[PDB]
Protein backbone atom coordinates (compact mmCIF):
# COMPACT_ATOMS: atom_id res chain seq x y z
CA UNK A 1 0.00 0.00 0.00
CA UNK A 2 1.34 3.37 1.11
CA UNK A 3 4.93 4.45 1.62
CA UNK A 4 4.91 7.57 3.76
CA UNK A 5 8.58 7.44 4.74
CA UNK A 6 10.02 9.71 7.42
CA UNK A 7 13.46 10.43 8.84
CA UNK A 8 13.97 8.82 12.27
CA UNK A 9 16.67 11.39 13.09
CA UNK A 10 18.68 14.27 11.65
CA UNK A 11 21.45 15.92 13.61
CA UNK A 12 23.21 19.28 13.41
CA UNK A 13 23.99 22.25 15.62
CA UNK A 14 21.35 24.89 16.26
CA UNK A 15 20.70 26.17 12.75
CA UNK A 16 19.83 23.08 10.68
CA UNK A 17 17.19 22.88 7.96
CA UNK A 18 14.20 20.56 7.60
CA UNK A 19 10.73 20.38 8.53
CA UNK A 20 10.67 16.78 8.20
CA UNK A 21 10.46 15.26 4.71
CA UNK A 22 8.25 12.41 3.52
CA UNK A 23 8.77 9.87 0.72
CA UNK A 24 5.96 8.64 -1.53
CA UNK A 25 5.36 5.80 -3.98
CA UNK A 26 5.62 5.91 -7.77
CA UNK A 27 1.90 5.28 -8.31
CA UNK A 28 0.75 8.29 -6.28
CA UNK A 29 3.42 10.97 -6.75
CA UNK A 30 0.98 13.89 -6.85
CA UNK A 31 -1.04 13.41 -3.65
CA UNK A 32 -0.67 15.97 -0.87
CA UNK A 33 0.55 15.01 2.61
CA UNK A 34 0.10 16.35 6.14
CA UNK A 35 1.88 15.85 9.47
CA UNK A 36 0.98 16.15 13.15
CA UNK A 37 3.30 17.54 15.84
CA UNK A 38 3.21 14.85 18.54
CA UNK A 39 5.90 16.48 20.68
CA UNK A 40 7.01 14.32 23.63
CA UNK A 41 4.39 13.88 26.38
CA UNK A 42 2.08 16.16 24.34
CA UNK A 43 -0.70 15.32 21.92
CA UNK A 44 -0.70 15.81 18.16
CA UNK A 45 -0.70 19.50 17.26
CA UNK A 46 -1.45 20.16 13.60
CA UNK A 47 1.35 22.13 11.92
CA UNK A 48 2.82 20.51 8.97
CA UNK A 49 1.11 20.04 5.60
CA UNK A 50 2.46 19.81 2.06
CA UNK A 51 1.05 20.17 -1.44
CA UNK A 52 2.77 18.66 -4.47
CA UNK A 53 3.93 22.09 -5.74
CA UNK A 54 5.57 23.27 -2.51
CA UNK A 55 3.47 26.35 -1.73
CA UNK A 56 4.01 27.34 1.89
CA UNK A 57 1.56 28.43 4.58
CA UNK A 58 2.08 29.50 8.20
CA UNK A 59 0.60 27.93 11.30
CA UNK A 60 -0.31 29.70 14.52
CA UNK A 61 2.27 30.82 17.06
CA UNK A 62 5.58 29.97 15.33
CA UNK A 63 7.78 32.19 13.14
CA UNK A 64 8.03 32.51 9.36
CA UNK A 65 11.40 30.69 9.38
CA UNK A 66 9.82 27.59 7.87
CA UNK A 67 9.66 26.79 4.13
CA UNK A 68 8.90 24.02 1.64
CA UNK A 69 9.64 22.62 -1.82
CA UNK A 70 9.06 19.66 -4.12
CA UNK A 71 11.09 17.58 -6.58
CA UNK A 72 10.44 14.35 -8.47
CA UNK A 73 8.50 11.57 -6.75
CA UNK A 74 9.54 12.60 -3.21
CA UNK A 75 8.51 15.53 -1.03
CA UNK A 76 11.01 17.97 0.49
CA UNK A 77 10.57 20.63 3.19
CA UNK A 78 12.86 23.25 4.78
CA UNK A 79 13.54 25.71 7.63
CA UNK A 80 16.04 28.54 7.90
CA UNK A 81 17.75 29.28 11.24
CA UNK A 82 16.63 26.29 13.31
CA UNK A 83 15.41 26.98 16.85
CA UNK A 84 14.82 24.94 19.99
CA UNK A 85 11.08 24.24 19.88
CA UNK A 86 11.29 21.63 17.10
CA UNK A 87 11.67 18.61 19.41
CA UNK A 88 8.60 16.66 18.31
CA UNK A 89 7.18 13.56 16.63
CA UNK A 90 5.48 13.89 13.23
CA UNK A 91 2.95 11.81 11.28
CA UNK A 92 2.60 11.74 7.48
CA UNK A 93 -0.99 11.66 6.25
CA UNK A 94 -2.59 11.61 2.80
CA UNK A 95 -6.15 10.97 1.63
CA UNK A 96 -7.62 7.93 -0.12
CA UNK A 97 -11.14 6.71 -0.90
CA UNK A 98 -12.83 7.05 2.48
CA UNK A 99 -9.64 6.36 4.48
CA UNK A 100 -7.63 8.61 6.82
CA UNK A 101 -4.53 6.34 6.65
CA UNK A 102 -2.61 8.60 9.12
CA UNK A 103 0.72 7.14 7.97
CA UNK A 104 3.45 6.71 10.56
CA UNK A 105 5.59 8.47 13.11
CA UNK A 106 8.70 10.65 13.16
CA UNK A 107 10.04 10.24 16.68
CA UNK A 108 12.99 12.55 16.08
CA UNK A 109 16.19 12.72 18.13
CA UNK A 110 17.33 16.01 16.61
CA UNK A 111 20.19 17.41 18.70
CA UNK A 112 19.42 21.03 19.54
CA UNK B 1 9.12 -12.68 22.14
CA UNK B 2 9.56 -9.44 24.04
CA UNK B 3 13.36 -9.41 24.41
CA UNK B 4 14.19 -10.39 20.82
CA UNK B 5 10.98 -9.01 19.25
CA UNK B 6 12.00 -11.28 16.37
CA UNK B 7 9.31 -13.46 14.85
CA UNK B 8 10.38 -17.02 14.10
CA UNK B 9 8.28 -19.87 12.74
CA UNK B 10 10.27 -22.27 14.95
CA UNK B 11 6.93 -23.83 15.84
CA UNK B 12 5.54 -27.23 14.90
CA UNK B 13 1.95 -28.02 15.77
CA UNK B 14 0.56 -29.12 12.42
CA UNK B 15 2.88 -32.14 12.74
CA UNK B 16 4.08 -33.62 16.01
CA UNK B 17 7.48 -34.68 14.64
CA UNK B 18 9.11 -35.70 11.37
CA UNK B 19 9.92 -39.13 9.93
CA UNK B 20 10.24 -41.29 6.78
CA UNK B 21 11.22 -38.40 4.59
CA UNK B 22 11.45 -38.82 0.82
CA UNK B 23 11.53 -35.36 -0.78
CA UNK B 24 12.76 -31.90 0.25
CA UNK B 25 12.63 -28.77 -1.89
CA UNK B 26 13.80 -25.16 -1.34
CA UNK B 27 12.84 -22.48 -3.87
CA UNK B 28 11.10 -19.19 -4.55
CA UNK B 29 7.80 -18.91 -2.64
CA UNK B 30 4.51 -19.92 -4.27
CA UNK B 31 2.34 -17.28 -2.70
CA UNK B 32 3.52 -13.86 -3.86
CA UNK B 33 3.75 -10.69 -1.82
CA UNK B 34 3.46 -8.40 -4.88
CA UNK B 35 2.18 -5.73 -2.48
CA UNK B 36 3.37 -2.14 -2.69
CA UNK B 37 0.86 -0.64 -5.14
CA UNK B 38 -1.89 1.48 -3.59
CA UNK B 39 -5.62 1.66 -4.03
CA UNK B 40 -8.44 -0.69 -3.08
CA UNK B 41 -7.30 -3.74 -5.06
CA UNK B 42 -7.00 -7.05 -3.24
CA UNK B 43 -4.46 -9.88 -3.53
CA UNK B 44 -6.53 -12.64 -5.16
CA UNK B 45 -4.28 -15.70 -5.29
CA UNK B 46 -5.45 -18.56 -7.52
CA UNK B 47 -4.10 -22.11 -7.51
CA UNK B 48 -4.53 -25.34 -9.46
CA UNK B 49 -3.49 -28.69 -7.96
CA UNK C 1 17.40 -3.00 19.08
CA UNK C 2 17.26 -1.75 15.49
CA UNK C 3 20.53 -0.60 13.92
CA UNK C 4 22.07 -0.60 10.44
CA UNK C 5 25.70 -0.19 9.32
CA UNK C 6 27.33 0.06 5.90
CA UNK C 7 30.62 -0.41 4.07
CA UNK C 8 32.14 -0.29 0.60
CA UNK C 9 33.61 3.17 -0.03
CA UNK C 10 36.03 3.95 -2.82
CA UNK C 11 37.27 6.68 -5.16
CA UNK C 12 36.86 5.51 -8.77
CA UNK C 13 35.88 6.69 -12.23
CA UNK C 14 32.38 6.34 -13.73
CA UNK C 15 31.88 2.85 -15.07
CA UNK C 16 33.77 1.25 -12.18
CA UNK C 17 33.01 -1.88 -10.18
CA UNK C 18 32.80 -1.97 -6.37
CA UNK C 19 30.79 -3.68 -3.62
CA UNK C 20 28.30 -1.60 -1.65
CA UNK C 21 27.08 -3.16 1.59
CA UNK C 22 24.33 -2.42 4.12
CA UNK C 23 25.02 -4.76 7.03
CA UNK C 24 21.70 -5.37 8.80
CA UNK C 25 22.05 -6.24 12.49
CA UNK C 26 19.75 -6.51 15.48
CA UNK C 27 16.87 -8.16 13.59
CA UNK C 28 16.06 -11.23 11.53
CA UNK C 29 17.27 -10.81 7.95
CA UNK C 30 15.28 -13.75 6.58
CA UNK C 31 11.92 -11.91 6.68
CA UNK C 32 12.88 -8.23 6.31
CA UNK C 33 13.00 -6.71 2.84
CA UNK C 34 15.37 -3.75 2.55
CA UNK C 35 16.25 -0.62 0.58
CA UNK C 36 19.17 1.55 -0.53
CA UNK C 37 19.58 5.31 -0.11
CA UNK C 38 21.62 8.01 -1.86
CA UNK C 39 22.17 11.54 -0.56
CA UNK C 40 23.98 13.72 -3.10
CA UNK C 41 25.98 16.64 -1.62
CA UNK C 42 23.37 19.09 -0.36
CA UNK C 43 20.77 17.29 -2.50
CA UNK C 44 17.72 15.31 -1.40
CA UNK C 45 17.12 11.57 -1.18
CA UNK C 46 16.48 9.53 -4.32
CA UNK C 47 15.65 5.88 -3.74
CA UNK C 48 16.78 3.38 -6.38
CA UNK C 49 15.53 -0.18 -5.83
CA UNK C 50 14.82 -2.86 -3.25
CA UNK C 51 14.96 -6.63 -2.82
CA UNK C 52 11.97 -8.28 -1.16
CA UNK C 53 12.16 -11.08 1.38
CA UNK C 54 12.08 -13.57 -1.50
CA UNK C 55 14.52 -11.77 -3.79
CA UNK C 56 12.60 -9.70 -6.33
CA UNK C 57 13.59 -6.20 -7.43
CA UNK C 58 12.21 -3.06 -9.10
CA UNK C 59 14.66 -0.56 -10.65
CA UNK C 60 12.21 2.34 -11.00
CA UNK C 61 12.10 6.01 -9.78
CA UNK C 62 13.83 7.28 -12.95
CA UNK C 63 16.68 9.02 -11.15
CA UNK C 64 18.67 5.93 -12.11
CA UNK C 65 19.63 5.89 -15.80
CA UNK C 66 19.62 2.10 -15.92
CA UNK C 67 22.77 2.26 -13.78
CA UNK C 68 22.24 0.96 -10.24
CA UNK C 69 21.58 -2.73 -9.59
CA UNK C 70 20.63 -4.69 -6.47
CA UNK C 71 20.91 -8.24 -5.10
CA UNK C 72 20.65 -10.17 -1.82
CA UNK C 73 22.68 -12.42 0.48
CA UNK C 74 19.88 -13.42 2.85
CA UNK C 75 21.85 -15.93 4.91
CA UNK C 76 24.84 -13.93 6.19
CA UNK C 77 22.64 -11.12 7.64
CA UNK C 78 23.97 -8.39 5.33
CA UNK C 79 22.15 -6.52 2.56
CA UNK C 80 24.01 -5.90 -0.71
CA UNK C 81 23.37 -3.61 -3.68
CA UNK C 82 25.16 -5.28 -6.58
CA UNK C 83 27.10 -2.30 -7.92
CA UNK C 84 28.91 -1.23 -11.06
CA UNK C 85 29.56 2.23 -12.55
CA UNK C 86 30.00 4.52 -9.55
CA UNK C 87 29.70 7.93 -11.17
CA UNK C 88 30.37 11.57 -10.33
CA UNK C 89 27.04 12.55 -8.76
CA UNK C 90 27.25 9.65 -6.28
CA UNK C 91 29.39 11.53 -3.74
CA UNK C 92 27.09 10.59 -0.89
CA UNK C 93 26.42 8.97 2.46
CA UNK C 94 24.13 5.99 2.14
CA UNK C 95 21.94 5.77 5.24
CA UNK C 96 20.17 2.46 4.59
CA UNK C 97 16.84 1.79 6.25
CA UNK C 98 14.98 -1.17 7.72
CA UNK C 99 11.34 -1.37 6.61
CA UNK C 100 8.91 -2.13 9.42
CA UNK C 101 7.12 -4.60 7.09
CA UNK C 102 8.13 -7.87 8.59
CA UNK C 103 6.04 -10.25 6.54
CA UNK C 104 3.64 -10.89 9.47
CA UNK C 105 1.64 -7.65 9.71
CA UNK C 106 -1.94 -6.85 10.70
CA UNK C 107 -3.99 -3.66 11.03
CA UNK C 108 -3.80 -0.73 8.61
CA UNK C 109 -0.85 -1.06 6.24
CA UNK C 110 1.56 1.64 7.19
CA UNK C 111 4.24 -1.03 7.11
CA UNK C 112 7.69 -0.79 5.43
CA UNK C 113 7.86 2.84 6.52
CA UNK C 114 11.46 3.09 7.64
CA UNK C 115 11.72 3.26 11.43
CA UNK C 116 15.54 3.44 11.49
CA UNK C 117 18.32 4.48 9.11
CA UNK C 118 21.87 3.20 8.88
CA UNK C 119 25.11 4.51 10.30
CA UNK C 120 26.16 5.52 6.79
CA UNK C 121 29.23 5.25 4.56
CA UNK C 122 30.76 8.24 2.78
CA UNK C 123 31.74 7.46 -0.83
CA UNK C 124 33.28 10.58 -2.36
CA UNK C 125 33.44 10.51 -6.18
CA UNK C 126 33.93 13.31 -8.71
C1 LIG D 1 14.85 -15.11 22.14
O1 LIG D 1 15.31 -15.95 21.07
C2 LIG D 1 15.73 -17.27 21.42
C3 LIG D 1 16.26 -17.92 20.16
O2 LIG D 1 16.72 -16.95 19.24
C4 LIG D 1 14.56 -18.02 22.04
O3 LIG D 1 15.03 -19.32 22.41
C5 LIG D 1 14.01 -20.34 22.42
O4 LIG D 1 12.70 -19.84 22.05
C6 LIG D 1 11.67 -20.84 22.06
C7 LIG D 1 10.41 -20.17 21.56
O5 LIG D 1 9.76 -19.45 22.59
C8 LIG D 1 11.53 -21.41 23.47
O6 LIG D 1 10.53 -22.43 23.46
C9 LIG D 1 12.86 -21.98 23.94
O7 LIG D 1 12.75 -22.42 25.29
C10 LIG D 1 13.95 -20.92 23.83
N1 LIG D 1 15.24 -21.48 24.22
C11 LIG D 1 16.22 -20.75 24.77
C12 LIG D 1 17.48 -21.48 25.11
O8 LIG D 1 16.09 -19.54 24.98
C13 LIG D 1 14.08 -17.26 23.26
O9 LIG D 1 12.94 -17.89 23.83
C14 LIG D 1 13.70 -15.82 22.91
N2 LIG D 1 13.31 -15.12 24.12
C15 LIG D 1 13.03 -13.81 24.23
C16 LIG D 1 12.63 -13.35 25.60
O10 LIG D 1 13.11 -13.04 23.29
C1 LIG E 1 7.00 23.99 7.65
O1 LIG E 1 6.43 24.54 8.89
C2 LIG E 1 5.36 25.48 8.72
C3 LIG E 1 5.03 26.05 10.07
O2 LIG E 1 3.73 26.62 10.09
C4 LIG E 1 4.19 24.74 8.11
O3 LIG E 1 3.09 25.63 8.00
C5 LIG E 1 4.61 24.26 6.73
O4 LIG E 1 3.52 23.55 6.16
C6 LIG E 1 5.86 23.37 6.76
N1 LIG E 1 6.35 23.15 5.41
C7 LIG E 1 5.58 22.77 4.38
C8 LIG E 1 6.26 22.64 3.06
O5 LIG E 1 4.38 22.53 4.51
C1 LIG F 1 8.80 -45.53 8.14
O1 LIG F 1 9.56 -45.45 9.34
C2 LIG F 1 9.21 -46.48 10.28
C3 LIG F 1 10.00 -46.20 11.55
O2 LIG F 1 9.14 -46.09 12.67
C4 LIG F 1 9.50 -47.85 9.69
O3 LIG F 1 9.07 -48.86 10.60
C5 LIG F 1 8.77 -48.02 8.36
O4 LIG F 1 9.16 -49.24 7.73
C6 LIG F 1 9.07 -46.85 7.43
N1 LIG F 1 8.30 -46.95 6.20
C7 LIG F 1 8.76 -46.56 5.01
C8 LIG F 1 7.82 -46.74 3.85
O5 LIG F 1 9.88 -46.08 4.87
Amino acid sequence: QLVLTQSPSASASLGASVNLTCTLSSGHNSYAIAWHQQQPEKGPRYLMSLNSDGSHTKGDGIPDRFSGSSSGAERFLTISSLQSEDEADYYCQTWDTGIRVFGGGTRLTVLG
Amino acid sequence: HKNNKSWMESEFRVYSSANNCTFEYVSQPFLMDLEGKQGNFKNLREFVF
Amino acid sequence: EVQLVESGGGLVQPGGSLRLACVASGFTFSIYEMNWVRQAPGKGLEWVSYITTSGHARYNADSVKGRFTISRDNSKNSFYLQMNSLRAEDTAIYYCARPQYHYYDTSTYHSYGFDIWGQGTMVTVS
